[PDB]
């Protein structure tokens, strides 16, 4: 299919920071009342995130990479964001990881799908007696050579397009480690308007599906809700972060639920916490790291005095 | 499958009786790196991945970590940290009919060295640093995909050896494949079952010394808080 | 291109002894070489292709091997109908070059 | 080296790059090395945080680190 | 499989003398035809070559831009044009078909040999 939407208004590329967000559980290890440090791809603190919206005046789907790490934090009101797209080149040449939510089950299919420039979902017929029923499906065009299929537990979504302030967050981190695709999830009620809270939300893994594919870039699925190119979306916002190989410090309570975390390579005060292995630090002087000078030019050091070719008696010669 | 596209097979949710493979019809070699060929029976593994491809009897020694050659750096490369087993057997009866049944396409040339666990499907023309090939294959433009050219009357160094490489991962996740012994965590201690906080995804626990202190019971989801046996000076 | 050198330039051998013939390349050649035999006033005939593969119509007493740059060739037993000249020829790159020749005679 | 007031005192940082001048990196050069985050104060207080070369750090009022 | 050569003769260096090697007993395929020469008294030298889907012509190092190639698959005959002849070109010309017209590994050809016409370039 070749359906495209022209309801996108131009907005400046703003940035939003992350105070203490983007920390998950690194493995399946139980730790209780122990301050442990690990090294894995997490989102660095005090880092800008991209400005994207899934509302009725901004509606975007650039192609964004995956190999540099993705932190997906989305605030949800009426369940507009349904699924994500992961793939190598996002065509039928290679395999791709598809997550689709048809308001009944979280269906995951790994086949050789084909996408257009803007996949979405369609909720139409809102003239009279709407009841928020699905109308069309515009995720992919065709599928072949399927390798994995997963069906979740059945439930029911509330597709009523409520308007107002955001009441929930749905934060996700996606990374593939030796073919193991780990999906982290977290759901906490808040109130806000546009940005993200400057607090902590420790994400937990949900599923670890056997995949094995390569994923260079990624996109997402957004729905449409309006009371083919003139339809608008609901009221949602998503942000994309980047993960880096930084060492982090984790504290655990009696249950081993993480209450706070610091980044070692952020601030020399946090270097002190990362070196002393304690969230509280008393007054004093402590060694944190080592200073080094990065060279700029790499020259092979070294000049020469070499004999010159006898060009004189053949060039400035009295007689040729 | 051919060498340039080796088949990667996932197995799970089954008990693997390795002993029948250990003693059977004659395998040409059995070189297990990081895993005992004898003590493998009482083991549990998190994933088993097979790599089926067919090579000659000459470059069997090249399917091992730490060496280079013609195939180990161009078609299939194992990591330096490799915990797995390599198997191979003669296939003179099952393959190599007279007439050159060479559906055994292997890549000759590559731009650089190969990082471990990577397949190459694209058959683009080789380097040609001086004159670009521009999509032709006349001269100084070689098709890198090469047929092995097997004959049943060839020498013992030119016989098709069906090579299956098994790769495992030891004691770092829930285990889905186990041995024939009647969640795979093995150790010595005293069971002191208590109410440890089980998060819905947790499968094992760990103390400060990076050892096993709590083990999820394989049948029921409660916690076996293991404790080392009582000891002291006399 | 390619400078091809062969050693020795001449030799003398009897019937049934062992003679080793070697050619050396100037760069990496892998295995793309050919072993040729040339009687005086007669057409050429290929013996060994890719330095290890026997050709059709050649009994297996002609055995050659080698890899990389330096190569070798071992004759199991000599016959009255092999006393001729030898060269090394490659098939890698822009115009090929032959060997300088090596003659074996009755001693 | 960084002067940490105490996590339960404040969060300000007086980072000392040792053995270097203040060019290869509130600027003051010690015999120990370059100091950033602290302002030089001629009038002398009681020593609280040892760094070296007869120089110490304290907290005097608006709250800032002093050398 | 029979290769018959003709066209050689006495020629002063400077003028043209066109020769041909006839191809018989060879089924039509994508084989690469090459030339060969040999001055009597010493070993062999390679002249030229033509491969499939036309184009892809190449010569030796010191014979650039003085020979011309055309291949006609319908007549099953080979044509080489002579231009700018010198005194060192005196040899007996050999034609080879290399008989490995497989898409994978077209190189390493088994160079067939005909009777061989001889060109005498005398001053
Ligand atoms: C981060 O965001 C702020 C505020 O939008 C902006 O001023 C700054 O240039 C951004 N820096 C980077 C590196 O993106
Ligand atoms: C752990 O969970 C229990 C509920 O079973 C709760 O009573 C307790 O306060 C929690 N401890 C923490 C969060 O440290
Ligand atoms: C010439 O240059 C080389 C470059 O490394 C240097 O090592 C050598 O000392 C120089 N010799 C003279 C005589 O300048
Ligand atoms: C440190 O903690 C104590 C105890 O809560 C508090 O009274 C005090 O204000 C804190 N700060 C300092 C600088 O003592
Ligand atoms: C640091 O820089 C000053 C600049 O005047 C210079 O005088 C001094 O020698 C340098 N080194 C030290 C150790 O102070
Ligand atoms: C210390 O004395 C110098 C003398 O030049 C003066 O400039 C400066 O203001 C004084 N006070 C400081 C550094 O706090």
């Amino acid at each position: 299919q070749c359906v495209n939407l022209t309801t996108r208004t131009q907005l400046p590329p703003a940035y939003t920071n992350s105070f203490t967000r983007g920390v998950y559980y690194p493995d399946k290890v139980f730790r209780s009342s122990v301050l442990h440090s690990t090294q894995d791809l997490f989102l660095p603190f005090f880092s800008n995130v991209t400005w994207f919206h899934a509302i009725h005046k901004r509606f975007d789907n650039p192609v964004l990479p995956f190999n540099d790490g993705v932190y997906f934090a989305s605030t949800e009101k009426s369940n507009i964001i349904r699924g994500w797209i992961f793939g190598t080149t996002l065509d039928s040449k290679t395999q791709s990881l598809l997550i689709v939510n048809n308001a009944t089950n979280v269906v995951i299919k790994v086949c050789e799908f084909q996408f257009c420039n803007d996949p979405f979902l369609g909720v139409y017929y809102h003239k009279n007696n709407k009841s928020w029923m699905e109308s069309e499906f515009r995720v992919y065009s065709s599928a072949n050579n399927c390798t994995f299929e997963y069906v979740s537990q059945p439930f029911l979504m509330d597709l009523e397009g409520k308007q107002g302030n955001f009441k929930n967050l749905r934060e996700f981190v996606f990374k593939n480690i030796d073919g193991y695709f780990k999906i982290y999830s977290k759901h906490t009620p808040i109130n806000l308007v546009r940005d993200l809270p400057q607090g902590f939300s420790a994400l937990e893994p949900l599923v670890d599906l056997p995949i094995g594919i390569n994923i260079t870039r990624f996109q997402t699925l957004l729905a449409l809700h309006r009371s083919s190119s003139g339809w608008t979306a609901g009221a949602a916002a998503y942000y994309v972060g980047y993960l880096q190989p930084r060492t982090f410090l984790l504290k655990y309570n009696e249950n081993g639920t993480i209450t706070d975390a610091v980044d070692c390579a952020l601030d020399p005060l946090s270097e002190t916490k990362c070196t002393l292995k304690s969230f509280t630090v008393e007054k004093g002087i402590y060694q944190t790291s080592n200073f080094r000078v990065q060279p700029t030019e790499s020259i092979v050091r070294f000049p020469n005095i070499t004999n010159l070719c006898p060009f004189g008696e053949v060039f400035n010669a009295t007689r040729f | 499958a051919s060498v340039y596209a080796w088949n990667r097979k996932r197995i799970s949710n089954c008990v693997a009786d390795y002993s029948v493979l250990y003693n059977s019809a004659s395998f040409s070699t059995f070189k297990c790196y990081g895993v005992s060929p004898t003590k493998l029976n009482d083991l549990c593994f998190t994933n088993v991945y097979a790599d089926s491809f067919v090579i000659r009897g000459d470059e069997v020694r090249q399917i091992a970590p730490g060496q280079t050659g013609k195939i180990a750096d161009y078609n299939y490369k194992l990591p330096d940290d490799f915990t797995g087993c390599v198997i191979a057997w003669n296939s003179n009866n099952l393959d190599s009919k007279v007439g050159g049944n060479y559906n055994y396409l292997y890549r000759l040339f590559r731009k650089s060295n190969l990082k471990p666990f990577e397949r190459d499907i694209s058959t683009e023309i080789y380097q040609a640093g001086s004159t670009p090939c521009n999509g032709v294959e006349g001269f100084n433009c070689y098709f890198p995909l090469q047929s092995y050219g097997f004959q049943p009357t060839n020498g013992v160094g030119y016989q098709p050896y069906r090579v299956v490489v098994l790769s495992f991962e030891l004691l770092h996740a829930p285990a889905t494949v186990c041995g024939p012994k009647k969640n795979g965590l093995t150790g010595t201690g005293v069971l002191t079952e208590s109410n440890k906080k089980f998060l819905p995804f947790q499968q094992f626990g760990r103390d400060i010394a990076d050892t096993t202190d709590a083990v999820r019971d394989p049948q029921t989801l409660e916690i076996l808080d293991i404790t080392p046996c009582s000891f002291g000076g006399v | 291109d390619i400078q091809m050198t062969q050693s020795p330039s001449s030799l003398s051998a009897s019937v049934g002894d062992r003679v080793t013939i070697t050619c050396r390349a100037s760069q990496s050649i892998h295995s793309f070489l050919s072993w040729y035999q040339q009687k005086p006033g007669k057409a050429p005939k290929l013996l060994i292709n890719s330095a290890s593969t026997l050709q059709s119509g050649v009994p297996p007493w002609f055995s050659g091997s080698g890899s990389g740059t330096d190569f070798t060739l071992t004759i199991s037993s000599l016959q009255p109908e092999d006393f001729a000249t030898y060269y090394c020829q490659q098939s890698y790159i822009a115009p090929w070059t032959f060997g300088q020749g090596t003659k074996v005679e009755i001693k | 080296s960084v002067i940490t007031p105490g996590t339960n005192t404040s969060n300000q940082v007086a980072v000392l790059y040792q053995d270097v001048n203040c060019t290869e990196v509130n600027v003051f050069q010690t015999r120990a090395g370059c100091l950033i985050g602290a302002e030089h104060v001629n009038n002398s207080y009681e020593c609280d945080i040892p760094i070296g070369a007869g120089i110490c750090a304290s907290y005097q009022t608006s709250q800032s680190i002093i050398a | 499989v029979q290769l018959v050569e003709s066209g050689g003769g006495l020629v002063q260096p400077g003028r043209s003398l066109r020769l041909s090697c006839a191809a018989s007993g060879f089924n039509f395929d994508d084989y690469a035809m090459h030339w060969a020469r040999q001055v009597p008294g010493k070993g062999l030298e390679w002249v030229s070559g033509i491969s499939g889907n036309s184009g892809s012509v190449e010569y030796a190092d010191s014979v650039k831009g003085r020979f011309a190639m055309s291949r006609d698959n319908a007549k099953n005959s080979l044509y080489l044009e002579m231009n700018s002849l010198r005194t060192e070109d005196t040899a007996l010309y050999y034609c080879a078909k290399e008989t490995t017209p497989w898409g994978i590994y077209r190189s390493g050809g088994l160079d067939v040999w005909g009777q061989g016409t001889t060109v005498t370039v005398s001053s």
